């Protein structure tokens, strides 16, 4: 019946969706990034042993 | 550690080139003796050298 009260809560809608869909990748990112950053560490250790071969 | 890589085969090329030439050298002075101061034009004189 409101717009300017249903706007209010439209934005909210929207903040509260993309609250929802940013804070669960946001934190599916604070676990890739740890994993895929120990990951990267260990790739590392393998160019340098193929550094030192060289 | 491509810029190695590369390196690595530069030094391995050119040491394959210099390579090869040691068996061309012995190959070639083997067949000079056996051949061109063998035959029987060689001045008498040089047999004394030669043996």
């Amino acid at each position: 019946d409101d717009q300017f009260r249903k706007l209010l809560y439209k934005l909210d809608l929207r903040l509260f969706q993309t609250i929802s869909d940013q804070m669960t990748r946001d934190l599916k990112d604070i676990l890739d990034i740890n994993v895929s950053n120990n990951e990267l560490c260990y790739q590392l250790k393998q160019v340098l042993a193929r550094k030192e071969d060289l | 550690n491509e810029r190695l890589e590369a390196i690595l085969s530069r030094e391995q090329n050119l040491l394959e080139e210099t390579r090869k030439l040691c068996m061309n050298l012995k190959t070639n002075n083997k067949k000079r003796l056996t051949e061109k101061l063998i035959q029987k034009d060689l001045h008498p004189v040089l047999n004394k050298a030669m043996e």
